[PDB]
């Protein structure tokens, strides 16, 4: 009955004009499966007293077709969360395959706890292991339906959250004792110099300035365990997570404009590359490159024995963007930096008229010529 | 009981044991990060580390005992989940 | 390739009426095609197969009725196996009977 | 000794994953997805760890410690 | 509307000044002004006492006034269609009068504990005298405001009983329990006010 | 020497530049965002054109950001009280002007969106009305830039 | 040397950063949570999708937390008063801007959700308008980072 | 060394932790408990499920109590004026964040429960939105724990 109802309802979408003997019908198929439907048509005739194979013609005077993507267990949820904001244009670059990694990655970068990474992993593992059982069960518990329908995406992000949580060296503000340390034992402070501070410590708080000889040397693992127990830890941890998140953001935006080029190539659009992508990537890159470059330069050019009177990163970036450095206060980092600051901003400002107006103008001339 | 309580006891058993044994290890290796969890006193700074090391053993035992209650909860719940 | 939206194909076809039911069913068994709506005027009495669908609508109500009686009686519905569609020949009338 | 060796280890590990991984992927509809998975994982995970170690190099200040911890760091390490 | 926007207008303008003044006397280094120690010494103990006494009566009477008119205006209204109302429901008024009685009991006590000093310097006035002044204030303020609330409550629930009794004669006897719990509030406002007064002496 | 409280009027400058501009951009966004949502049912196609008041409300918060940043860049413990009053004046000048521009963008946006759905011709007008609101944030900025650099 | 009251303004920095941000996020969650509840009645499908404003309003609490923690962990007895005024400026610059953003998210979330009940195409427009609301917390964070580290 | 008046601010912290969280939890219980009563007439089954807003309103008063006890145990007859301000900060930062959370729990609870009575599918969304409300108390508690222990 249900199949039959559906069959006749689909037949009701067909047309029969007053003279018409056969049924005229039209379909969208995957180009790869044009043969598969023609086989199904021939078989449909062969399951009948008919001899007519009901073969198609490929259409050319076409409106934009509906958009399809094939999916499976490890990919379906990722396509769904992409589709949920909007359905890609026909032939358009698909966010979903890049999203299969990057959504879990961004999640784990935010959700940076090693133990929660384990618990998330265990939760999703128990859904995947019980999958063949669970597929037979009730769906009326909508929470259970959702988390089970997310099981693959949830597992991936849980696993990456172990990875990020491990590099942050934190579950529940507890370290893992797997790493060594760059932290210095009390005997290293007792070297005549600073030995008094090891006695003051019996009564008052003290700060290690990370000075040479006293410091346990540059660190080769992820986050040093010591910052879990340290009272000032949030300053250090913030400098990392702030600067890191900024860098990752620039990178992801630079990937998105790079995807724009490849999408405009597949659609064969010279105007969108020339007036869009080129001035846009130059605008973005000139602004963003200096920031990331200077973040890396601070991490190499300054250290404990140069820490007092070291310049602010953020201040130099702002004074670049606003031309507003008063020749004074914080020290300049490298030779000719003022020239670079001026140049990169001016180069980005020169991109704007191409994006804003020159495309509309050449389009107006093209439409006036195409007559 | 019912299956809901047994499923809770299974998950709690697993996570409770996994975490509490890791703590029992981290206490037995006398790791420096763990100090804030130890119930030390002003007298525990007298003589040397022997007093604090005894507390690391006592606190490690608290976690092994608690993990034992989660193992007992496990065995009970793995029966109840089948019985209900 | 899945890095972008798949290449589709719009097609037009000359479906022989005696094959039509069978072809539609096979295409729905395949589940790899979308039909266009070629009847903007479609409605309960404008649809070309009023009776055929209306029979299905009523047979579904008859199924629901006998099923409700069976479920009230708690007689076990067997729910065994999986099945093809009815023939295109008029055997739906014997089923309706 | 230098931090550059640990860097080159992680760089090489992800570089193999992002190149040789793809060059061992089978043939089938999932191929482009799996290649993208391998590549995008290597790229972002390399960068995430790389930025974390680069920020850990050349510490400008050390830990502040509680009175009790300043005693226990005589013995517990 | 109008007077609520005037009370709010004054209230916001006042606190907008007080935020600014409190910031100013902090940041300009003027914590040698804003001398609350000066305010609490040079303001005479007799002022704190007599505001306390005056509020101990008057706020109790304000609470008993709302007590009376909230129950009373319902007694009258029900009484038209149910004449039985006009006797039994009067007990709710008696408890509103009792809230005023609690005022006057407490305020006569506090009044009949005040006496003149014969001195005018905070050192010579001394802690006993200040503590009498502030205690008689807080006690008189506590009975006054506690009776203010208690009397409004017993009013409200006395209209409670009256409008219910107007529709069913039996209800009043059971509803009367809430008036007792209402009335206890004014009595708590006496017990504590006695304790707040109980140790003072001026001289 | 300069009084140690002198920085207070500077940081209140930076705060007022930000806060009152965000209040203006919030009101301009809240009213216009109500207008868009209530319009969407009758003219779903107008959502993407109708964001313009919302964008202009967002711009007012950027004016406050710019001045709050310029003020912040100019602060120091030793700041002469004169410069800190300039920074307060700049802060209030952009901040409350952006509040005013944001109030206008809110009212114009809500009326402008709901009108446009019944009659598309209004659009050409309401963008110019919205320009004559948003320019108040620009004047507040211009004064604040002058003041914060005297 | 440094004035005894100085850390009071730094504390009000940390407190304001959390308090006014929690008021902003509370308003955002209250108004949008009301809109979700009213919309759900004839829309079982949209209930999960509609949480967008509610969770986004939560961000303002976190920007408030970020500044509040960043200030709070930077306090000391010796604080130079100038650093305390920077910390007040920061704590208001986020805190009240988060109040502004929370207002916008509350009003927009309510209206956007109801409009999406009437017309499912609005879901994209709602996200976009909520971004122009939410960024007011973010600009308040930026200024408060700059001030709290000047 | 330290002013005798110094403990006054730290006492207002301990007080305000409890006072403003009690107000928050009271309003959260009052508003949502009005909704539960109104609902229960139509849906007697949903009473036990609908308590959760009230439970979270109770939890906001617990965050108040936590800081109020933590401060009241920390106070002493000669407390350094710095720590007294840090305690005032902790008290307000949990207390008024608790108030904000209580407002959100109140509004969301009432709307959520009535909406659930008309649509049982709302219950899932209501719990999630209530956690996004109740966590504002917890963010206030975080900052208050930091300030009171700094």
């Amino acid at each position: 009955v249900r199949k039959m109802k559906a069959i006749y309802h689909t037949l009701n979408l067909c047309n029969i004009d007053v003279t018409q003997k056969c049924l005229i019908a039209e379909v969208w198929c995957p180009v790869t499966d044009l043969d598969s439907i023609q086989f199904a048509l021939r078989r449909g005739t062969e399951h009948s007293g008919s001899t007519v194979p009901s073969i198609l013609n490929r259409m050319q005077t076409n409106q934009t077709p509906p958009t399809y993507n094939k999916t499976n267990k490890f990919t379906h949820g990722f396509q769904n969360i992409v589709d949920a904001y909007g359905i890609g244009t026909y032939r358009e670059i698909n966010p979903a395959p890049y999203t299969v990694i990057t959504f879990p990655f961004l999640f784990a970068v935010m959700f940076g706890d090693f133990g929660h990474g384990i618990l998330m992993t265990l939760f999703a593992v128990w859904m995947v292991l019980r999958e063949s059982r669970i597929l037979s069960q009730k769906n009326e518990n909508e929470m259970f339906s959702m988390v089970f329908s997310g099981r693959y995406i949830i597992l991936l992000m849980g696993l990456f959250s172990i990875y990020t949580g491990l590099i942050y060296n934190d579950c529940f503000s507890k370290s893992l004792n797997i790493f060594g340390s760059s932290w210095s034992v009390r005997p290293m402070f007792t070297i005549g110099n600073w030995t008094e501070e090891t006695l003051l410590g019996s009564s008052v708080l003290q700060l290690n300035p990370a000075i040479p000889g006293v410091f346990g040397g540059p660190y080769p693992f992820g986050i040093d365990p010591i910052w879990n127990i340290a009272t000032n830890k949030l300053t250090f941890l913030n400098s990392f997570k702030m600067k890191m998140s900024v860098i990752l953001g620039i990178i992801h935006m630079l990937f998105g404009v790079s995807l724009s080029l490849f999408n405009h190539i597949y659609f064969k659009k010279p105007l969108n590359i020339y007036f869009g992508f080129i001035p846009e990537i130059i605008f973005m890159s000139s602004l963003f490159g200096y920031l990331v470059i200077l973040i890396f330069y601070k991490w190499t050019a300054y250290d404990a024995h140069s820490s007092r009177n070291a310049p602010s990163l953020l201040i130099h970036f702002i004074n670049m963007f606003l031309f507003s450095y008063p020749e004074s206060g914080n020290a300049m980092l490298y030779s000719g930096q003022k020239g670079i600051q001026c140049f990169l901003i001016v180069v980005a400002m020169l991109c704007v008229p191409w994006m804003l107006l020159f495309k509309p103008l050449i389009l107006r001339h093209q439409y006036l010529r195409k007559k | 009981c019912g299956p809901k309580l047994a499923a809770c006891g299974i998950v709690l058993s697993a996570w409770g044991v996994i975490m509490l044994i890791m703590l029992g290890i981290f206490f037995n290796v006398h790791s420096a990060v763990l100090i804030e969890d130890v119930p030390f006193t002003e007298k525990d700074f007298e003589n040397g580390p022997q007093n604090i090391y005894n507390l690391y053993e006592q606190v490690s035992y608290n976690c092994f005992i608690a993990a034992g209650l989660y193992l007992l909860l496990g065995g009970f719940s793995f029966c109840q989940v089948r019985l209900n | 390739e899945l890095f972008r939206s798949e290449e589709m194909t719009l097609a037009q076809l000359f479906l022989q009426s005696e094959a039509a039911y069978c072809c539609v069913s096979e295409l729905e068994e395949l589940g790899k095609v979308q039909f266009r709506d070629l009847n903007p005027d479609v409605n309960v009495f404008q649809r070309k197969f009023v009776n055929e669908v209306r029979r299905c609508e009523e047979m579904d109500r008859k199924l629901r009725f006998v099923e409700k009686e069976i479920r009230k009686a708690n007689i076990p519905i067997m729910d065994t196996g999986e099945n093809p569609e009815v023939p295109f020949p008029r055997d739906m009338i014997d089923l309706e009977a | 000794h230098s931090f550059a060796l640990p860097v080159i280890i992680f760089t090489t590990f992800w570089g193999l994953i992002g190149i040789a991984g793809p060059w061992f992927v089978p043939k089938g509809p999932n191929r482009g997805v799996i290649i993208t998975m391998l590549v995008a994982t290597a790229v972002c995970c390399y960068l995430f760890w790389l930025i974390a170690i680069l920020a850990q190099l050349n510490p400008l200040f050390g830990p502040q410690l509680k009175n009790e911890t300043i005693w226990y760091v005589r013995f517990l390490w | 509307t109008g007077l609520e926007l005037l009370y709010l207008g004054i209230f916001v303008a006042f606190w907008a000044c007080m935020i600014v003044v409190g910031i100013c006397y902090t940041i300009f280094d003027l914590g040698f002004r804003f001398d609350v120690a000066w305010f609490l010494t040079e303001t005479s103990p007799f002022m704190w006492s007599n505001l306390g006494i005056g509020l101990a009566i008057s706020l109790s009477v304000v609470g008993a006034a709302w007590g009376i008119y909230i129950t009373g205006s319902s007694i009258i209204g029900g009484g038209v269609k149910a004449p039985r109302i006009k006797t039994k429901n009067l007990v709710s008024i008696i408890f509103c009068e009792a809230v005023a009685i609690y005022g006057i009991i407490m305020a006569i006590v506090i009044s009949n504990m005040a006496e003149p000093f014969s001195a005018t310097d905070p050192k010579a006035i001394g802690h006993r005298n200040y503590h009498a002044g502030y205690s008689m204030f807080g006690a008189g303020l506590t009975v006054g405001l506690s009776n203010l609330f208690c009397g409004v409550c017993v009013g409200i629930v006395g209209s409670g009983a009256a409008l219910a009794d107007a529709q069913n004669p039996s209800l009043f006897v059971k509803i009367l329990i809430v008036e007792i719990f209402g009335s206890a509030i004014g009595l708590f406002g006496v017990i504590v006010a006695i304790l707040q007064t109980s140790r003072v002496k001026m001289g | 020497n300069n009084p140690e409280y002198s920085s207070f009027f500077g940081v209140m400058g930076a705060s007022s530049a930000m806060v009152f501009s965000a209040m203006g951009a919030a009101y301009g966004t809240a009213k216009s965002g109500t207008g868009i949502a209530a319009m969407s049912v009758m003219r779903p196609e107008l959502i993407m054109k109708s964001i313009i008041p919302v964008v202009m409300a967002g711009i007012i918060a950027i004016y406050g950001l710019v001045v709050a940043v310029l003020i912040a860049n100019s602060l120091t413990d030793g700041i002469t009280l004169y410069r800190s009053f300039l920074q307060l004046g700049a802060g209030l000048s952009v901040g409350l002007s952006g509040l005013a521009a944001g109030f206008a963008i809110g009212i114009v946006g809500d009326a402008g969106v709901r009108g446009t759905a019944q009659q598309p011709r209004l659009f050409v007008g309401m963008i110019l009305i919205l320009i004559f609101a948003e320019v108040l944030g620009l004047y507040g900025l211009i004064v604040a830039l002058i003041l914060s650099t005297k």
